[PDB]
């Protein structure tokens, strides 16, 4: 019964699935980059993945700042430099992987400022990553929040790497 | 477990989405014959 091991961590775009009561259905989306799984907490909400021959348990995260990772401390370093264009991976649930390019806006915070884009995609594609022109990941797709229009912008959420000890076996 | 993970794509910016604003993306795998599997196709 050999699930005591840490899963498959290949770097790239991941759908996260779970199952219902009549089938399974993408829950959300995220990003593994040196071997740990970023994700919004909303996303899995703490709960263990299947990946591959083994599992990756929850290891740091912040609900407050909507950030969740897997397998090791945060490693996502990279943030929207304030002016460039950015391209979203875009994971919709049932739809293949699409690259959307988009001009990000500097939205009001009351306990800071936040990058926002204006991109409105389904609440199962939160969490896929967003890159600038390196393909360097500088945050992932929050979940939406209404403006007076009716429309939708949603947060680039993300926040400083993490330290890790030095790993023994 | 409850859930899983699936890879769908890889990590890169598009130089097709910077000139269109939208490119679905050519992430493809290819077994022993040279058959493609497209990694990015939400029923793969």
């Amino acid at each position: 019964p050999k699930e005591y091991k840490k899963g498959d961590t290949t770097t790239g775009v991941y759908r996260i699935m779970t199952r219902g009561l009549l089938g399974s259905y993408q829950a959300g989306a995220g990003v593994m980059v040196e071997g740990v799984f970023h994700t919004l907490w909303a996303t899995t909400k703490g709960a263990a993945l299947m990946s591959g021959e083994g599992r990756l348990d929850p290891y740091w995260g912040s609900v407050k700042e909507d950030r969740l990772c897997y397998g090791g401390p945060w490693q996502l370093q990279h943030k929207w430099n304030g002016q460039d264009e950015v391209q979203m991976i875009v994971v919709e649930p049932g739809r293949n992987v699409k690259n959307v390019q988009t001009k990000p806006g500097v939205f009001k915070t009351p306990e800071g400022e936040i990058g926002a884009v204006t991109l409105d995609f389904p609440t199962g594609t939160s969490g896929s990553p967003i890159v600038d022109k390196n393909g360097d990941v500088i945050g992932l797709y929050g979940n939406g929040v209404i403006m007076p229009n009716g429309s939708y912008i949603s947060a680039i959420v993300q926040g400083e790497r993490m330290d890790e000890p030095i790993p023994a076996g | 477990t409850d859930m899983w993970i699936e890879r769908t794509a890889d990590i890169s910016w598009e130089s097709d989405a910077e000139i269109t604003g939208s490119s679905e993306r050519v992430d493809v795998r290819l077994d022993d014959d040279g058959n493609f599997q497209l990694m990015n196709d939400p029923g793969a």
